[PDB]
RNA sequence: AUUAUUGCUCUUCAACGAGGAAUUCCUAGUAAGCGCAAGUCAUCAGCUUGCGUUGAUUACGUCCCUGCCCUUUGUACACACC
RNA sequence: GGUGAAAUUCUUGGAUUUAUUGAAGACUAACUACUGCGAAAGCAUUUGCCAAGGACGUUUUCAUUAAUCAAGAACGAAAGUUAGGGGAUCGAAGAUGAUCAGAUACCGUCGUAGUCUUAACCAUAAACUAUGCCGACUAGGGAUCGGGUGGUGUUUUUUUAAUGACCCACUCGGCACCUUACGAGAAAUCAAAGUCUUUGGGUUCUGGGGGGAGUAUGGUCGCAAGGCUGAAACUUAAAGGAAUUG
């Protein structure tokens, strides 16, 4: 299994019509000079670690 | 480098259209709509129909001996609406992240240097 | 009523007195 | 009373043009009076160019989108597509965006 | 209980001659039996492959064509001209408002006597240094141009066949001189021959057909 | 005091094995759990009004549902869409 | 297949999809615009023919020949009517599947007339700019369509030109938009709806509270449907317009 971590660097906002989710860019730490936005589940700050689950692939909007 | 055919998706709404056959029509091979795959007429359109059809579709076509196919994508025409359908999208990307190749790609929907009477008269089908 | 109606209301109405006037002609 | 001066839409010296059938009830409209967008748009979509290129033979291709001129009859230009409505004075403008 | 796939006959493409590769395609039959045969049935299909599918190269990306299949022999079915499209999206493009379009076209033989209609389409061109937001031509123009088009493409036919046409048509010579007689009236952009479709081929002729193939 | 005011003792020992579609209330000493005093009251609280005691999990967001505001816009309504 | 969802419907007659051809009639997509022309209705494929037209140019010609018009006449969308042809499409009537309390409808199907054309009718449309025509005057702006004039303007190369397309200034005459408003208006708005109690350039036509009513009648036109002309008795205190706040 290919972990993937990476460090919230901004949050950008509320997507989900909801509103549970957070759009936020990060940096992965194995190698950073790349970005890729993220969506999240739970509530989170500046400097935060996500396990990108799968390394390339990112969403924009949400319903 | 493959064995090529032409893949002609018609896709209008109320039913999606896949079909691969010879490069020169004559001869088919292997069909399959987005109202076999799912019971509901309702649902005889929708994307994740046209794709289990796709999908059904591309086994065939790799199956007998096609192993790469051109695409005509086509909506309803005439003096109809023009517009893609909502499961061509889903059957075209289903169908390459199948396991087929694709190649060169143009739209087939018949435009009328305008005539015969559209239908639902003057006042437009109203309600 | 519609002026249209109302207008075929007495184009009727007409035909038929000009229909039973003919029976006395 | 009167509530353009353009009337209805669009036609000042020449008391005919030819009517088009909306391109969603097939109500008919006078040409000038329709209201119209290109529907240019891709063959593929968003995240299809990927698995497109990716699933294809040639170098990236070359990709060629769609168009097709789209004709609206008010009500159903107004029932969802470009339209609103706009204050007395919001309607005057005529630039697009 | 029976899948004709385990039973169809098969079979490949094979292309004429001024092009690229003439090795083409594959395609399915039935059997040749005795009473209906693979051979007499079809054959005679056509099949459209983009040039560009078909050149190798990419200018020419639009510019689909027509082949139909003649003649047969052993898993070897040869392929000639039955005409010439455009793609749908290319003229979609070319056609944009604000400017003036041009189309004429003529019926004419050729050499060896197959008999055609060509067409072709002109817009008008904006100038680099015009201020005006649109260019429109003048009709008195637009007649100009039609007629020595005409006057062009007339010439440009019987030439010895379509095979010297084809030949002709390929690197677009007809295009330019278009474009060199028209300047003397009027600007204009794109320019091509765009269609052009067949309607009265010959006879067999089973030697003629057979100088495209070595 | 029977149609049993309430209280005690013995006996009798039900349904209920966490509850379908649905639906209520709530963001910190809050929710929930816990009991008290007060009102009523001759006698009777499974109710209420307050009270303190033990003391969390989860948001700190949105417009998807529902509700209401605000513009814009239509009106031949003004006893005003009953 | 068709829909919000369905059903009527079509399917061993391989329907729907595919391919190659062919026939029939209609239409003219995209280019198409605050763009063109016509008296108005109206008019968008090509090419040949037939006659016609405005604008412009003009140190040509005639010389008051003109403006507007009761009567009268030419043309006149769509439908409708007569007699042929045509009859693809869409489709008043009719019949249906549904929806509904009902559902003679909206939505779906079948589809007669019709839609197209010739010969003849009919003469009406919110036939609209709800705004007569001719002439004069009153105020700014950038576009544009046609014509013309001016330039040691651009771009086209060949050897400079000549052309053509383009650019700038001007000038007639078009279709319009813009801002202003001396001025007008009950206002909304209007370069006319302005130059009106400081009330007169010429001329035509229509209206005089609302309903009764475009009804009755007579005349007249029409195959008809209906067109044109067109009252009264009686009833009635409002009906109406533009703007405001709710
Ligand atoms: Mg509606
Ligand atoms: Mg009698
Ligand atoms: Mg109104
Ligand atoms: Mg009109
Ligand atoms: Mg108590
Ligand atoms: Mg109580
Ligand atoms: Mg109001
Ligand atoms: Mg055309
Ligand atoms: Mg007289
Ligand atoms: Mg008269
Ligand atoms: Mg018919
Ligand atoms: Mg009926
Ligand atoms: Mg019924
Ligand atoms: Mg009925
Ligand atoms: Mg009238
Ligand atoms: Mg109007
Ligand atoms: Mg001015
Ligand atoms: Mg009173
Ligand atoms: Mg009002
Ligand atoms: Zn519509």
């Amino acid at each position: 299994t290919p972990v993937t971590l990476a460090k919230v660097i901004k949050v950008l906002g509320r997507t989900g019509s909801r509103g549970g989710v957070t759009q936020v860019r990060v940096e992965f730490l194995e190698d950073t000079s790349r970005t890729i936005v993220r969506n999240v589940k739970g509530p989170v700050r500046e400097n935060d670690i996500l396990v990108l689950m799968e390394s390339e692939r990112e969403a924009r909007r949400l319903r | 480098s493959q064995v090529f055919g032409v893949a002609r998706i018609y896709a209008s709404f109320n039913d999606t259209f896949v079909h691969v056959t010879d490069l020169s029509g004559k001869e088919t091979i292997a069909r399959v709509t987005g109202g076999m795959k799912v019971k509901a007429d309702r649902d005889e359109s929708s994307p994740y129909a046209a794709m289990l059809a796709a999908q059904d579709v591309a086994a065939k076509c790799k199956e007998v001996g096609i192993t790469a196919v051109h695409v005509k994508i086509r909506a309803t025409g005439g003096t109809r609406t023009k517009t893609p359908g909502p499961g061509g999208q889903a059957a075209l990307r289903a169908l390459a992240r199948s396991g087929l190749r694709i190649g060169r790609i143009e739209d087939v929907t018949p435009v009328p240097s305008d005539s015969t009477r559209k239908k639902g008269g003057r006042r437009g089908r109203r309600l | 009523m519609r002026a249209k109606w109302r207008k075929k209301r007495t184009r009727r109405l007409k035909r038929k007195r000009r229909k039973v006037r003919a029976r006395s002609k | 009373p009167k509530k353009r001066a353009s009337n209805g839409r669009n036609k000042k010296g020449r008391g005919h043009v030819k009517p088009v059938r909306c391109v969603n009830c097939s109500k008919s409209i006078p040409k000038d009076k329709a209201i119209k967008r290109m529907a240019i748009r891709n063959i593929v979509e968003a995240a299809a160019v990927r698995d497109l290129s990716e699933a294809s033979v040639y170098p990236e291709y070359a990709l060629p989108k769609t168009y097709n001129k789209l004709h609206y009859c008010v009500s159903c230009a107004i029932h969802a597509r470009i339209v609103r409505v706009r204050s007395r004075e919001d309607r005057k403008n005529r630039a697009p965006p | 209980v029976v899948d004709p796939f385990t039973r169809k006959e098969w079979f490949d493409i094979k292309a004429p001659s001024t092009f690229e590769n003439r090795n083409v395609g594959k395609t399915l039959v039935n059997k040749s039996t005795g009473l209906k045969s693979a051979s007499d049935a079809l054959k005679g299909r056509v099949v459209e492959v983009c040039l560009a599918d078909l050149q190798g190269s990419e200018d020419h990306s639009f510019r689909k064509i027509k082949l139909r299949v003649d003649e047969v022999q052993g898993k070897n079915l040869l392929t000639n001209f039955h005409g010439m499209d455009f793609t749908t999206d290319k003229l979609r493009s070319m056609v944009r408002k604000w400017q003036t379009l041009i189309e004429a076209n003529v019926t004419v033989k050729t050499s060896d006597d197959y008999v055609l209609r060509i067409f072709a389409i002109a817009f008008t061109r904006k100038q680099a240094n015009q201020v005006k937001r649109h260019s429109y031509a003048q009709s008195s123009h637009i007649r100009a141009i039609r007629k020595v088009i005409s006057e062009i493409l007339t010439k440009e036919v019987q030439g010895s066949t379509l095979a010297q046409l084809t030949s002709k048509l390929i690197p677009e010579v007809i295009n330019k001189e278009i474009e060199n007689a028209t300047k003397d009236i009027f600007p204009l952009q794109n320019i091509h021959v765009r269609k052009v479709k067949l309607l009265k081929q010959p006879k067999f002729d089973v030697g003629a057909l057979m100088a495209l193939h070595g």
